[PDB]
C-alpha cells in the first residue's frame, strides 16, 4: 500500500499468496483417551483417511510403481463429512470422530 | 479379518479399488486438447544447443 | 492421466540419462493404484484404516 | 511409556486437504486441515496424558 | 474322577453317512442377488435350483453331489456373512467333519449372455478389458468393454460387446486399432 | 500384402453362473457323551 | 446332552416381519441440536418428525417408510452414543436383522432462511466469517457472518 504510490516503481508484486482459510480441528486428547481409543489409532485413521500414506509398490508391466490408501472423494470433502470417520477403542466397539473432536 | 467358521471380507468389500495417479494437482492441457509433458531444465555448466 | 503416464514410464528416463539435463517438471505423473475407503463400509465390518 | 506416549502427543501429522483432488463435481471450497501439532511451551508437555 | 453333568467332553459320538456343509456368502452379493431377480435381467434357476458341486481341500471335484437348504435369516455382526447349510451324501468315508471345503452353489439363468473368448480379451495400459472386433465392412476396431466373471475358460462379458459379433483370437502380433484386414475364421470353434 | 486375422464370431447363449462359498464341514450327528452321574 | 437353564441356546427362533433398527447418534450433535432447537434459530414441526426412511448398506433405498420410537435416555461410556430404535414392516424378507443400515430420520425445517454461496464468504485473522455487501448506494462495507453448516454448494 506505501509502494503503490511511489511514482519511480512499477508493477510491485507478491510473490507469494495471499492467505487461505485453514480448518484447525481441535482433538480433544482427555475424552479420547476416556473412551478408550488409543492415542495412535486416531493419528493413523487421520493420516491416512486424509492425507494419502504411502505403503508398498506394485508391478505394472514391468516397471514398479506406488500403492496410495485415501478415503473417498465423498467422505472428505466439507467439516460435515468429518463425523463420516469412525475409531475403533480398545473395547471392541468404534468411536465417532464429533463425539470428542 | 476372517472367523474361523470361514466367513471372511475383502477388500473389495470394504474400499473402492482403482488405478489413477499419484497426485492430482497439477495437469496440462495444449490448444485445448487434453495433454501433459515434461518441463526440462538445463543442467550448469553447460551449452543449451547440445543438450 | 493416461498420457502422463506414458511419459513418466517410458519417455522420461531415456530423456534422464541424456547429456545435459538436470532436473525436470512433469506436469502430471504415473498411474498409482489407490484403495478409496469409505467410512460407511468400514463401519460395516469394524474397521479402522490402520 | 513415556517415550511412546510423547512419541504420539505431539506429532506433526500430514493431515490432509478440503476439498482436495479429485474431487465431487461442481463443489469450490478448498480449505488445509490443521490436525495435531508439535507443542511448544513448557505447561503443554506438562499436560501429557499417560 | 467324574460328576453330574460336566462342561467338557468325554468320548465323541458321531456318524457320517450324510455330512453337513456350513459356507457363508456376504450380504452384498446376496443384495445384488435380489436386485438382479426383481429385475428383468436374470431369472429363477428352475427344476434343477438346489444342487452344490463340491471343491474339497486340495481342489478336486467330489463326485457326488447333493442339496442346499435354509438360507439362514441370521448374520453376523463383526463380519456380515449370510450362512448357508448344504447336505452331502457319503457312502465311503472320505468327507471328514473339520475339512476347509468350497460348495459351488447356482444362482439365475442368463437370456442374452454375450459370451467372448478368453485368448480375445487382453488388458490395456488403465486395467480395464478391453477386445478387438472387426467392423461390417472389415476393419478393426477397439471397444470398451467389462468382464464381470469368467466360467470355464471363457470371458462373461456384460456391456460393449453384442450379440452375433466378432473378437479376434489368433493373430494379435499383427493388428492395431484402424488397419483394415478381412474376416478369416479361426480353429477353436 | 495384408495379413489375416483368426477370427471367433459369438452368438447369444444360456449360462448358468455359478458362485463359490468357502466354509467348512459339519457332521450331521455330534453327540459328545457327558455322564448326567458321579462317582469314578 | 442338556441341562436346566444352561448357557448355550439351541434354536434362534425370530420372527422378522416387523423389525428394530437400533440406531445410534453422538451424544455432542444431539446436545448441539437441543442447543439449537430451544434457540429461535430452528423449529421442528409437522408430521414428518417421525419419518426415518432408511437406506442399506450398498446405496440402495428402502421403499417402504417407518416410524420413529423412542430415544435411550443414557449414553454409553465406551462410544459416548445414545440409541434411537425405528420400528420398519417388510413384507417380503427384504432385509434381515443383524445387517448395517443408514437412518434418514429428519430433523426439521428452518422457515425462510437465506443461502450464501462459498464463493462469497472467506475468513478473517481471527475466525469470524464476513461476506463483502454491496450497499443500496453500491458502496461496498465489511459485514461479519456466522455460517456454520454446509449444504449442497452454499452456507
Amino acid at each position: 500500500m506505501l509502494a503503490a504510490q511511489n511514482p519511480a516503481l512499477q508493477r510491485v508484486r507478491p510473490n507469494g499468496m495471499s492467505d487461505e482459510p485453514q480448518y484447525k480441528l481441535e482433538i480433544d486428547d482427555e475424552k479420547a483417551s476416556a473412551l478408550g481409543v488409543s492415542l495412535a489409532d486416531i493419528n493413523s485413521t487421520v493420516s491416512i483417511a486424509w492425507g494419502s500414506s504411502y505403503v508398498n509398490d506394485f508391478i505394472d508391466r514391468g516397471r514398479v510403481k506406488r500403492v496410495y490408501l485415501q478415503g473417498r472423494p465423498d467422505a472428505r470433502m466439507n467439516p460435515d463429512d468429518l463425523s463420516k470417520w469412525y475409531v475403533r477403542n480398545d473395547k471392541g466397539e468404534m468411536v465417532p470422530f464429533n463425539a470428542f473432536a | 479379518k476372517v472367523n474361523p467358521d470361514g466367513s471372511q471380507v475383502r477388500l473389495k468389500d470394504v474400499a473402492d479399488v482403482g488405478l489413477g495417479g499419484q497426485d492430482y494437482s497439477i495437469n496440462a492441457q495444449f490448444n485445448g486438447s487434453p495433454a501433459s509433458g515434461i518441463a526440462i531444465k538445463l543442467a550448469t555448466g553447460a551449452n543449451a544447443l547440445d543438450t | 492421466e493416461d498420457l502422463s503416464n506414458y511419459i513418466v514410464s517410458n519417455i522420461q528416463d531415456p530423456l534422464s540419462r541424456t547429456k545435459g539435463v538436470g532436473d525436470f517438471q512433469v506436469f502430471g505423473s504415473q498411474y498409482s493404484m489407490r484403495i478409496w475407503l469409505d467410512p460407511a463400509k468400514l463401519n460395516s465390518y469394524q474397521l479402522t484404516p490402520g | 511409556d513415556v517415550s511412546s506416549a510423547i512419541q504420539a502427543q505431539n506429532v506433526q501429522i500430514s493431515s490432509g486437504q478440503l476439498g482436495g483432488l479429485p474431487a465431487v463435481k461442481g463443489q469450490q471450497l478448498n480449505a488445509t486441515i490443521i490436525g495435531k501439532t508439535r507443542l511448544q511451551t513448557a505447561e503443554q508437555f506438562e499436560n501429557i496424558l499417560l | 474322577l467324574v460328576t453330574n453333568g460336566q462342561a467338557n467332553a468325554m468320548a465323541t459320538v458321531q456318524q457320517l453317512d450324510p455330512i453337513y456343509v456350513d459356507v457363508t456368502q456376504p450380504s452384498t452379493a446376496l443384495l445384488r442377488l435380489r436386485r438382479e431377480l426383481a429385475s428383468g435381467q436374470l431369472e429363477r434357476a428352475g427344476d434343477n435350483a438346489a444342487k452344490v458341486s463340491l471343491k474339497l481341500e486340495d481342489g478336486s471335484q467330489y463326485p457326488l453331489e447333493g442339496r442346499l437348504e435354509f438360507s439362514e435369516v441370521s448374520v453376523d455382526e463383526g463380519t456380515g456373512s449370510v450362512t448357508i447349510r448344504a447336505v452331502f451324501p457319503n457312502p465311503n468315508n472320505e468327507l471328514l467333519p473339520g475339512m476347509f471345503v468350497h460348495a459351488q452353489l447356482q444362482e439365475g439363468v442368463k437370456q442374452k449372455a454375450i459370451l467372448a473368448p478368453q485368448q480375445g480379451v487382453t488388458r490395456d495400459l488403465k486395467g480395464q478389458a478391453t477386445a478387438l472386433v472387426v467392423n461390417a465392412q472389415n476393419k478393426v476396431e477397439l471397444r470398451v468393454i467389462k468382464a464381470d466373471r469368467v466360467i470355464g475358460d471363457k470371458w462373461l462379458v456384460t456391456e460393449g460387446l453384442n450379440a452375433g459379433d466378432k473378437i479376434i483370437t489368433e493373430g494379435l502380433q499383427f493388428v492395431q486399432p484402424g488397419v483394415e484386414v478381412k474376416t478369416v475364421p479361426a480353429k477353436n470353434v | 500384402q495384408t495379413p489375416e486375422v483368426g477370427i471367433v464370431t459369438l452368438e447369444a447363449q444360456t449360462v448358468t453362473l455359478n458362485t463359490e462359498l468357502p466354509g467348512r464341514t459339519n457332521a450331521f450327528r455330534i453327540a459328545e457323551v457327558r455322564p448326567q452321574v458321579n462317582g469314578i
